[PDB]
């Protein structure tokens, strides 16, 4: 039974935060390794997924990568990269060891640029992908006049940047385009002055809170508005200065969350004969007393990804691994652009080594963000949940 | 008996956005050689060079980084060239206990002792300006000044750097103005708030089409004055672009009269350094081993910083004299260059060689103005000194510098 290893890359210490990711993850790994091997669907080879601890820095992340090569197997490819700065470098330089990476959390967009990380594949929709799904939300409800109010922190400036190419030759306008980077408020009050009435939120956490008591200030919320923000946030993020919660709530009422969707929703048989719900307990089991991670059916159906790929790979050989090999590298560079398959995630499809997955909308309804439609990337449709999503008039807003 | 050798792992940019180590490997070269058949300097070590091509890229250089790192023999030092592929070795080098000596990098954010602590750079960072800007506005009694910059992170660093500069200064920045690459609005709210005095950042290509604007809203005049970088290619302005609807004699209207600053990287004077060469010996010694002319050489202005690198690392470890013994699990050795790097002072063939806290040297800058479409040198800086180097050649119209508002 030869192996066939892989370079595990991820943080996975208690002392560095992003390490719940890399340990949430891991008994989803774990169960799909596991069914892989009894299946002997690799058979005779093995997968041997090595894993090394990137510790969520560049220099330590630089090394784990460093030492892998040195001391570890021969790997045919990466399996990881979580934190953006520690896989942008890891992604960059993967051409000089041939070897082909496949990310489950790494969304920061800079890494869709193939010109710079041709050998990067991800299961994971990065932060762009929003914007296609917020489009057919727009055109669904009629909305053809936007405003935007945006964080000026990189990840949200990235987002914005997008917004423009996605908008660009559709009958969408944006009238106004309001940039902050402590206080909202001004931002908000020149949106207010500007009447728009449709807006496209890219802010953090803690701006959000800002964003809607300037909101309540301004009264920017209620039945002619529509607030359409990220929907990353943790749960009862609200909870955790001049204004009242009540207000605050009144203010975040019927806002729309957008983010990709943990777990495909269809009951239907996915490549390990597992429906989605079914893996989702088995994946409860065996996490055990380790908290979950919302990157985990990612990781899952990274893995099917891995394995499938090598099968292709191992059929085109016998159709006729030192890091020296491009040969090999670009049969499993080339495997791996073949993959189609429907997976715990949705449908497992690449578009230039980004994933063509599904978006999640949910709606903040009195206490709490409740689900109301999805956005499947391969098909390009909205379909949205029946008798959930609400508005406080008669009609939704209009855009002015 | 035996002298012992000592290893230098370098990268040189032989392509790239700066192919800068076209004259530097020679000039490193050039370095090793005078270094070691001195011995006053390292009577007991030979310092040694084990490089490779960047490209003048990171993800490339990341390759050979590895090469340099995991492959015998242990190198002391580690020697990059471009800003991008200093960031990346520089902030790596931490885990190995490894000096990182730039002879090419300027961007300001490796002056970050958390995220670079062990970095030193003979080339300084883009930020030196800013003393020259900050006295010119002093001397010329200017207190209101405006900036614009491309959306790009170096000219986004130096204005960062410049508003802490000017307030120690009781200076302000009235108007702070960024565009990605098409200049036309901020240009326009530059006539709207009637600023006066002006900074401008940009790369070459978009210096013109900021002239042209310039040019189109007469945003040229006594009124007017433009302080610029100093290192575009000579007549930048007449260059032709499609992009540009104004013309060669508009555009020669435009730029006249506009101040820039570069850092001094030969020293002008004829005077002799710790090699014994004249700046003069110096660039007729590098133009001998090119298969090219120093014209058609990437770096070859920065080849007296790659030359002084050298110098001032092999001065270093004179100072502290158990080389050999050096390994990558141990910062005893390391902090001891840290140590002595951190306290270079000497007579380079680029000038005095010093270092700030941060690691990044401290140098003269050259003024220029540009009188009849032709820069005349008006001056030099000192800002560790506070010398200045005035000479009478600067040109105003109505015979004096025009002023930050409407008087
Ligand atoms: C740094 O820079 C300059 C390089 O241009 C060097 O200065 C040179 O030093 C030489 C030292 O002598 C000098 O050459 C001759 O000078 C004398 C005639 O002026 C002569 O007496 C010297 O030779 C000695 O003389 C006897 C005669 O029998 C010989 O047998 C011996 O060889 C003795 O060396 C030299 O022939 C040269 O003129 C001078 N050049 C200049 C421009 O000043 C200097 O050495 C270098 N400095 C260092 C290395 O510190
Ligand atoms: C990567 O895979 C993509 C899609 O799998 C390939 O693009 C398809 O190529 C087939 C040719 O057999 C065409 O019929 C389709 O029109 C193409 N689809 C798209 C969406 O472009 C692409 O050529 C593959 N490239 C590789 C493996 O190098
Ligand atoms: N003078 C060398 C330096 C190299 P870089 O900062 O790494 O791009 C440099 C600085 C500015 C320019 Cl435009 C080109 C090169
Ligand atoms: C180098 O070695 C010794 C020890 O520091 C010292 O005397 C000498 O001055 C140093 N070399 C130079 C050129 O200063």
């Amino acid at each position: 039974s030869p192996p066939l290893s892989i370079m595990g890359l991820m943080p996975l210490t208690k002392e560095v935060a992003k390490g719940s990711i890399g340990r949430g993850v891991l008994p989803a790994v774990e169960l799909a390794i596991e069914q892989i091997r009894n299946e002997s669907l690799l058979r005779p080879y093995f997968l041997d997924l090595r894993l090394y601890d990137t510790e969520c820095d560049n220099a330590k992340g630089l090394k784990a990568f460093y030492d892998a090569i040195k001391y570890g197997p021969n790997h045919l490819m990466v399996f990881g990269g979580v934190c953006p700065s520690v896989t942008s470098i890891i992604a960059e330089s993967l051409q000089g060891w041939n070897l082909v990476q496949l990310s489950f959390a790494a969304t920061t967009p800079v890494l869709a640029d193939k010109k710079k990380y041709p050998y990067f594949f991800r299961t994971v929709p990065s932060d762009n992908a929003v914007n296609p799904a917020i489009l057919k939300l727009l055109k669904h409800y009629q909305w053809k006049r936007v405003g935007t109010l945006t964080q000026d922190v990189q990840r949200f400036s990235e987002v914005r940047n997008d917004l423009t190419g996605v908008l660009y030759g559709e009958d969408i306008e944006i009238s106004d385009t309001e940039s902050f980077s402590n206080d909202p408020c001004t931002s908000v009050k020149k949106l207010k002055g500007n009447d728009v009435r449709i807006i496209l939120g890219q802010f953090d956490q803690n701006m959000a809170a800002k964003v809607f008591c300037c909101a309540y200030e301004e009264n920017m919320y209620g039945s002619k508005y529509q607030w359409i923000i990220p929907g990353w946030y943790e749960p009862s993020w609200w909870e955790q200065s001049r204004c009242l919660r009540k207000n605050l709530l009144a203010a975040m009422e019927g806002y729309i969350g957008v983010d990709f969707e943990p777990l495909s929703s269809k009951q239907i048989k996915t490549i390990s004969g597992k429906t989605p719900q079914q893996y989702e307990r088995e994946y409860n089991n065996k996490r055990s007393g380790v908290g979950p991670s919302k990157f985990h059916g990612y990781a899952y159906d990274g893995i099917w990804v891995i394995a499938k790929t090598l099968q292709r790979a191992m059929e085109t050989l016998h159709a006729s691994f030192n890091y020296t090999d491009h040969t090999l590298g670009r049969i499993i560079l080339n495997a791996m652009n073949e993959t189609n398959f429907f997976g715990v995630t949705g449908q497992v499809v690449f578009r230039n080594g980004e994933r063509m997955g599904t978006i999640k909308f949910t709606q903040f309804q009195d206490s709490r963000e409740v689900k109301v439609g999805e956005y499947n990337a391969v098909a390009d449709t909205l379909e949205i949940i029946n008798d959930t999503i609400r508005f406080q008039g008669s009609e939704p807003p209009k855009d002015d | 008996s035996e002298r012992r050798a000592v290893y230098i792992g370098a990268l040189f940019p032989m392509s790239g956005g700066w192919p800068g180590g076209q004259a530097c490997q020679p000039a490193v070269e050039m370095a090793l050689e005078d270094v070691n058949s001195r011995r006053d300097i390292l009577p007991d070590y030979e310092l040694k060079l084990i490089h490779h091509d960047s490209k003048c890229d990171p993800g490339q250089a990341t390759k050979y980084l590895y090469e340099l790192l995991y492959n015998d023999p242990i190198k002391i030092i580690l020697m990059p060239g471009c800003s991008s592929v200093s960031t990346l070795v520089a902030e790596a080098a931490r885990m190995w206990n490894l000096i990182v000596l730039s002879y090419g990098s300027s961007s300001p954010a490796l002056s970050n002792r958390q995220r670079f602590p062990t970095f030193f750079r003979t080339h300084p960072s883009a930020t030196l300006h800013n003393p020259t800007r900050v006295k010119l506005f002093e001397k010329w009694g200017w207190k209101k000044i405006a900036t614009i910059q491309q959306t790009t992170e170096v000219f986004t660093s130096t204005l960062d750097d410049l508003e802490e500069r000017v307030k120690e200064a009781g200076i302000e920045i009235t108007f702070r103005q960024s565009f990605f690459s098409d200049p036309a609005v901020p240009v326009k709210n530059l006539k709207r708030q009637d600023a006066r005095i002006i900074v401008g950042l940009f790369y070459e290509t978009e210096a013109r089409k900021v002239f042209c604007e310039v040019y189109k809203e007469r945003l040229f005049g006594k009124k007017y004055v433009w302080f610029l970088i100093g290192w575009y290619a000579d007549n930048w302005f007449k260059i032709y672009d499609p992009s540009i609807n104004c013309t060669v004699d508009e555009m020669t209207e435009a730029v006249e009269g506009h101040i820039t600053t570069e850092i001094v990287m030969l020293n002008p004077a004829n005077t002799r350094s710790i090699s014994n060469m004249t700046s003069q010996e110096f660039v007729e010694k590098l133009t001998k081993r090119l298969k090219r002319h120093p014209e058609e050489t990437g770096g070859f202005q920065e080849a007296p910083l790659a030359y002084d690198a050298i110098w001032a690392l092999a001065l270093a470890l004179n100072k502290t004299s158990r080389l050999e013994d050096f390994n990558y699990n141990n910062q005893t050795i390391t902090d001891q260059i840290y140590r002595a790097m951190n306290s270079s002072s000497f007579e380079g063939v680029s000038g005095h060689v010093v270092f700030d806290a941060s690691g990044s040297r401290m140098a003269w800058t050259l003024i220029e103005q540009l009188q009849g479409g032709s820069y005349k040198k008006i001056g030099y800086y000192d800002s560790t000194k506070d010398d200045l180097s005035w000479s009478k050649t600067d040109k105003w119209i109505g015979g004096s510098p025009p002023a930050d508002d409407y008087k």
